[PDB]
C-alpha cells in the first residue's frame, strides 16, 4: 500500500454546488479529488465509451485538509481562502510509486475552471495499517466511532462513483468533518477505527 | 458592555435622524465597509446633535425615571429613551468597528427601529 | 501551453456592478481575513469575476476573426453568445441535430466548421445525446493582492443629480481602486482538435488547414485582455490601468506560476518551472518577465519591455 | 479612433460639488493607490467627475448643430439630457413606443433622425422592448498625476460672509489647487451608423447623407473641452487654467495611450503605437504631440502649438 | 502610548474650543487631508490657550486627585479632565500625522465629545 | 540629526520669547512663506538672547545632568532643558528653509509648546 | 565655495565683534540693502582687525591641527576658529551681494552665533 502527499496553493477558492437555491459543500469531496488526479492521464478527452473518463480511477483512496483560514458565502455557494494552503493524501495499490508521483504534480485545478490550485511540493513512500486509538485531522465516515467530545463536527453527504455517469443520480454516502463553521479551521479529533494508515504521523482514518 | 455601547450609538444616530430629518447618516453607518466612513458619520452626526444642543433643540431629561433625550425639530417634539454614548463610548466602539464593521450596522438597524417607532408615535 | 500571471493597478474603477438596491448601484466584493497580532479581521474586498474577462476576450475573438474571414457564426456575430445549446439557436445556423451517441462527433466537427467561438470558446448542447466541448482558455477571479498586514483596496460611494427645470434625480454609485493581479492559462496545442473519440468524420482536413490561423488569432485575443479592455460602466467611468509584473511561460508540459500574492513570485516559479521540467521529462520551457515595480527576478530569463513583444515572441 | 492625454494645472478651483454639512460646501474627493520608495500608500485627494465634462460636451455639440442647421430634439434644445429614457420625454417629442423586438431598429432610427445628442451620446429606453445605445465618447475620472512621493494637489476652506445693516449670513467654500490629468477616446466611424441589429428600414438614405456633417460636428465639439469650458461655480470662481502637455493618437484598430502619471508618457506611447500598429495589420496610424513643459518627446513626431491648428488637422 | 498622546491632543482642542466657543479648529482638525492643515491647527490652538493662560482664564489644576484644566469663558466655568500635551507629544503626533492623516480625525472626534458633554452638563445647571 | 537641529532651533525661539515676553517672533517664524522670514527671525532672536547674556540673565548651565539654559525675565526665572543652536546648525537650519519651509512652522510648533509648559509650571508655583 | 568665502566673511565679523565688544558692524552688515553699506563694514571691521594685529592683541594660531585666531580684549581671551578672509574672498564676495544682498544677512547671522557661543563659554569658565 503506497502513499503520497502533495501540497497545494490556492489563488481564490474552491466551489462546488451540492446536488438537487445553489449551496455549496465546505471541502471538496473525493470524488472531485479523484477527478483531479486523472485529469494528468487523460487531457484533452471528454467523453470515454458515455459517462465520464474518470470511471477508471474510482478505487482510489483520498484525503484532504486545510491549513489556513477561510469563510464560506453564499452570493451560488463558495469558500472564499485566498493564497491558502491545502494538504491532499493518496493511498493506493493499483499503479507503482512513479506513476502515482508523475500523476500527482499534474493537477491543475479543483471543482470548476476558475479554482486554479499550483503545486509545490510532493512526497512518495509506503505506509502502514494500524488499529489503535490515533488522532487524525482528515474526515472520515459517519460509521467511524468517536471517544472524544463532540465540539467540532458537522455532518455532510457525498456521493459514490455511480455518479460519473450523465443522467444518473450518486448514493446518498454520509460523512463527518472536523471542521469549524466560522471562521473556517481544521481541528483534530480521536477516534479508535479499525483500518488506519500511517502516512507520517498524520493517521489518516478510512473505516 | 457590548451591546451596550451598540444602544448608546444607535439613540445617538437616532436623535440625529430625528433632528436633522435625513436617514443620510444612518445610510451611511449602516452601508460602511471601512472605519473611515463609519468615524466620518460619528463626527457629522455628533456635529448635527451639538447644533441642536447650542439652539437648546436637544437636550437631556428623564422620563417615567428614564434617562432620556428630548429633540424638537420644531413643533415636532420627539423623546428617545436612553443615554447618548461618551467619549469612551465612541473609542471602544471604534475599537470594535477595527475589528467587525458588522457593529455599524447593528447599530444603524438599532437607531432606523427607534427613530420609526417615535414618527409612528408622532 | 500558455500559463500567465500579471499585476495591474487600478485607480478610481467601476467594472463589475451586482444587484441594485434601492436606488444604488453596488460593487462586488468578497470575505477575506487578516492575521493581525491581536488576532483575526475579517475584511470585505472588492473583486472581479472571471465571466466579464471572457465575455471580453471572445468579444476581441469574434472582432479579429471577422477580419480575417475565419467562420463566424450567425448568432455569435451579434455580441449574443448563446452559442449552439438549444433547438432554437441550432435552428437560426442551421444545423441537424445528432442523431445518437456514435454520430456526436460527427456533429461536434460540424458545429466546428460553423463556428470558431464555438470551437476555442467551447460549448454545451443539451438534450438526448449531449455534447461537450471544454474552453481552452481558462481565467481566475480578479482579486488584489493579500501582502503584508494591509490590503491596498478600497470603496466609497459617490452621489450623483440630474438636473431638470420642473423638480417633481438622485442615484448613487460605488467606486475602488485596488491592485489586482490575475492568472490565465491556454493550451494553444489543442486548438482545431476535436474532443471526442471514434472513427475520423470527413472534413477534419479543413480542419487542420484552418489550426494555424486559429491558433493564430486566439493568441492575438489575449492582446485585448492583456490591455485592460474588459468590463462596463467605461462611458462615464473610464478606469485607468497600469502593468507592473508580468510572468509569461511556454512549455510542452502541464505548468503554472506562482500566485502573485507576494512580493517575491517570479524566483519561486523559476525554480519550479526547472524542478518540474526535471521530473516531466520536458523539452521545451520558456519564460518571459516584464518587471516595473523592481522586485527580484532572478537568471535565466529574456527581459521585455510591453506587451506587443510578449504577443510576438509567443506567435514566434 | 482618436484617443487623447491631457495635463493641466489648475489654482484656486471649485467646479465640482457634493453634499454640504453645516455652512460647509465640500469638494468631491476620492482614494487612491500611490507609491513610494516605502512601498504603497493610500491616500484621499480631490477629483473631478466626468460626468461634468460630458455634459459641457453635450451643450457644445447641441450649440454647434443648432448653428450648423442639424436637427435637436426638443427636450435636447433645453440644456437638459433626459433624452428618451422616460414615456414623458417621449409623449413631449411625439415618437411613439416600439411594440415588439423586430420594431426596435425603426425606433431607434427614428431617434436618431431628430436628436444629434442622442446618436453621439447614446440613449436607453426601458420597457417591454429595452433598447440601448452606448455613447461613441468616452470619459473618465479628473485625477491629479500620482508622480513621485508627494501628490501635488492641495485643498482648504474659505471663510465668507453677508452684509446686512440688521443683523438677526456666514459660510464656507473648499478651494483646491491641482496638477490634473485625464484621457478621452472617441470612435468616429460608428456616427450615423445604427447599432441594432435587423433589416433594412426606410430612412438610413437621409442618416448616410449626414454622416460627414454628425462627424465633422462631433469632432468640433471637442475644442471646448480641450480649452477649459467645463464645471460650476464659474461665476465667483473662475478658475486659472493652462495647458501643459497633450497627446492625440488617430488609429483604424483598438489603442489606450499611456496615462498621464509618469514625466515619460510619451515616447512610451509613441513605441507602443509603432509596435501595435506593426502586430495587428493596422493601416493608419497618426500621433500629436503638444508640448510646453520641455519633456523628452522622441523623434519623427509632428509638433503643434495650439490646440485650434489640432482641432483643424483632426477635422481635414 | 499612540492613544494617550491623541487623547492629550483632543484635551488641548477641547480647551481651545470651549475657551473661543468656536468649533472651526476642530472643524479643520477633523477635515484634515494634510500635515500643513493639522500644524496649522496645533498652532492656532496653542495660540488661543496661550491667550487664556494670560488672562488666567485657562489654568491647571486637580479634582476630586485626577489631573484637570480649568476654563473660564464668557462667565460659564468649564472643567476638562487630563493634561495638555507636551512638546515631545506634538512632536510624535506630527510623526503619526505624516504616516497617516486619520489620527487628525481621531483625536478630533474625541476633542468634539469631550466639548459637548461639558456643555451639555453647563446648560443642565442652568 | 534634522530632528535635532529643529528642536536647539525651537529651544532658541523659546528662550527669546521668555526673555522678551513677547510672542512675535515665534509668530513671524511660524508664519514665514519665505527664507527672508526665517533668517531675519533668527538674527533678531539671537539679538535677543546676546543682550540677555551680556546683561548675565540668560546663562547656560546643567539641572538634575541635563544641559539647560536659565532665563531671567521681569523677577521670573525660567529653565529651558536643551542646547541653544550651533552656527552649523543654523545654517543646515537654512538650508532645510530653502528646501521646504515647513521646518520653521515644525520649530516653532516646538518653539510655543516649550514657553507655555515653563509658563504655566511658572503660574502654578506662585 | 560660495559657502567657505561667507564662512571666512562670517569669521572677520565675529573677531571684529569680540575685539571691539561692538555689535555695530554685526548690525550694519545683517541689515544692508546696498552695495555700499556691506563695503563699508567690511572696510571698518577690517581696520579695527588691523589694530589689534599691529597691536598683537589679534593673531592667527593653530589649535587641537584646526586654523584660528586668538583675540585679547580688555583681559578676556577668545579663539575663533578658521581662516579669515582673503583678498579674493571680498572680492568675490562683493561680487555676491553685487547679485543678491542676502549673503550679507547670511554672513552677519553666522558671525553672531560665532561670538555668541564664544561669550557664553568665556562666561561659564568665569
Amino acid at each position: 500500500m503506497i502513499y503520497s502527499k502533495v501540497f497545494l496553493k490556492l489563488h481564490w477558492g474552491f466551489s462546488v454546488v451540492k446536488p438537487l437555491a445553489k449551496p455549496g459543500f465546505y471541502l471538496p469531496p473525493p470524488t472531485t479529488l479523484i477527478g483531479a488526479l486523472s485529469y494528468g492521464k487523460f487531457r484533452g478527452v471528454d467523453n470515454i465509451n458515455y459517462g465520464s473518463p474518470a470511471y477508471n480511477f474510482r478505487n482510489i483512496m483520498a484525503t484532504a485538509r486545510l491549513e489556513s483560514e477561510g469563510v464560506y458565502t453564499e452570493d451560488t455557494g463558495k469558500v472564499y481562502i485566498p493564497n491558502g494552503r491545502l494538504v491532499v493524501v493518496y493511498v493506493t495499490d493499483s499503479i507503482s510509486k512513479e506513476e502515482l508521483e508523475k500523476l500527482c504534480w499534474s493537477i491543475t485545478r479543483i471543482g470548476c475552471k476558475e479554482c486554479l490550485a499550483s503545486v509545490e511540493n510532493v512526497e512518495v513512500g509506503e505506509a502502514k495499517k494500524v488499529s489503535g486509538r490515533v488522532k487524525t485531522r482528515y474526515y472520515f465516515r459517519d460509521t467511524v466511532k468517536v471517544v472524544g467530545r463532540k465540539e467540532f463536527l458537522e455532518y455532510v453527504t457525498f456521493w459514490e462513483e455511480n455518479g460519473y455517469i450523465w443522467g444518473k443520480e450518486g448514493s446518498p454516502v454520509r460523512y463527518i468533518l472536523p471542521i469549524t463553521t466560522y471562521p473556517l479551521a481544521s481541528k483534530e479529533v480521536e477516534v479508535e477505527a479499525k483500518e488506519a494508515y500511517e502516512v507520517g504521523g498524520e493517521y489518516v482514518v478510512f473505516s | 458592555e457590548k451591546e451596550n455601547i451598540i444602544g448608546r450609538i444607535a439613540n445617538l444616530l437616532a436623535v440625529g435622524f430625528l433632528y436633522s430629518e435625513s436617514p443620510t447618516l444612518v445610510d451611511r453607518f449602516a452601508n460602511a465597509l471601512s472605519k473611515e466612513a463609519v468615524t466620518k458619520v460619528l463626527y457629522d452626526v455628533q456635529r448635527i446633535v451639538q447644533m441642536g444642543i447650542d439652539r437648546s433643540e436637544i437636550a437631556t431629561t428623564t422620563i417615567t425615571d428614564y434617562p432620556a433625550v428630548n429633540v424638537n425639530s420644531s413643533g415636532a417634539k420627539y423623546t428617545v429613551v436612553g443615554y447618548l454614548p461618551t467619549s469612551q463610548d465612541i473609542e471602544d466602539f471604534l475599537r470594535m468597528i477595527e475589528e467587525d464593521v458588522y457593529y455599524a450596522r447593528k447599530a444603524g438597524a438599532l437607531a432606523m427601529s427607534i427613530a420609526n417607532r417615535i414618527k409612528l408615535g408622532s | 501551453m500558455i500559463s500567465g500571471s500579471v499585476r495591474f493597478l487600478v485607480n478610481l474603477e467601476s467594472l463589475n456592478g451586482v444587484e441594485s438596491i434601492g436606488n444604488l448601484t453596488k460593487h462586488r466584493t468578497a470575505p477575506v481575513v487578516l492575521k493581525t497580532s491581536t488576532g483575526y479581521l475579517v475584511r470585505y474586498v472588492p473583486v472581479i469575476s472571471g465571466e466579464a474577462l471572457a465575455h471580453a476576450y471572445q468579444a476581441s475573438l469574434v472582432d479579429i476573426a471577422k477580419k480575417e474571414g475565419l467562420p463566424v457564426g450567425s448568432l455569435s456575430s451579434q455580441y449574443e453568445f448563446i452559442k449552439f445549446s438549444t433547438d432554437e439557436a441550432l435552428k437560426i445556423e442551421g444545423i441537424k441535430e445528432p442523431k445518437d451517441y456514435n454520430d456526436a462527433r460527427r456533429f461536434e466537427v460540424e458545429v466546428m466548421l460553423k463556428d470558431v467561438i464555438a470551437d476555442v470558446g467551447g460549448f454545451m448542447y443539451a438534450g438526448g445525446a449531449p455534447v461537450r466541448r471544454t474552453s481552452r482558455i481558462k481565467l481566475g477571479y480578479m482579486i488584489p493582492a493579500l501582502r503584508g498586514d494591509e490590503i491596498p483596496a478600497q470603496l466609497e460611494a459617490q452621489f450623483h443629480v440630474r438636473f431638470s427645470n420642473k423638480p417633481v434625480a438622485i442615484f448613487n454609485v460605488e467606486v475602488s481602486s485596488a491592485l489586482y493581479t490575475f492568472s490565465f492559462e491556454l493550451d494553444e496545442d489543442l486548438i482545431a482538435v476535436p474532443s471526442t473519440f471514434g472513427e475520423k468524420v470527413k472534413g477534419e482536413e479543413e480542419l487542420e488547414r484552418q489550426k494555424a490561423k486559429r491558433v493564430k488569432s486566439a493568441i492575438k485575443a489575449l492582446y485585448s485582455l492583456l490591455s485592460g479592455n474588459f468590463g462596463g460602466k467605461r462611458s462615464r467611468f473610464l478606469p485607468s490601468m497600469k502593468l507592473m509584473s508580468l510572468v509569461v511561460t511556454k512549455t510542452d508540459f502541464p505548468f503554472m506560476p506562482e500566485p502573485a500574492h507576494d512580493d517575491d513570485y517570479i524566483k519561486t516559479t523559476i525554480m519550479r518551472l526547472g524542478k518540474a521540467k526535471g521530473v516531466l521529462n520536458g523539452n521545451l520551457a520558456k519564460a518571459y518577465v516584464i518587471n516595473n515595480e523592481g522586485i527580484e527576478v532572478g537568471e535565466g530569463v529574456t527581459v521585455l519591455s510591453t506587451v506587443e513583444d510578449l504577443v510576438v515572441k509567443l506567435e514566434e
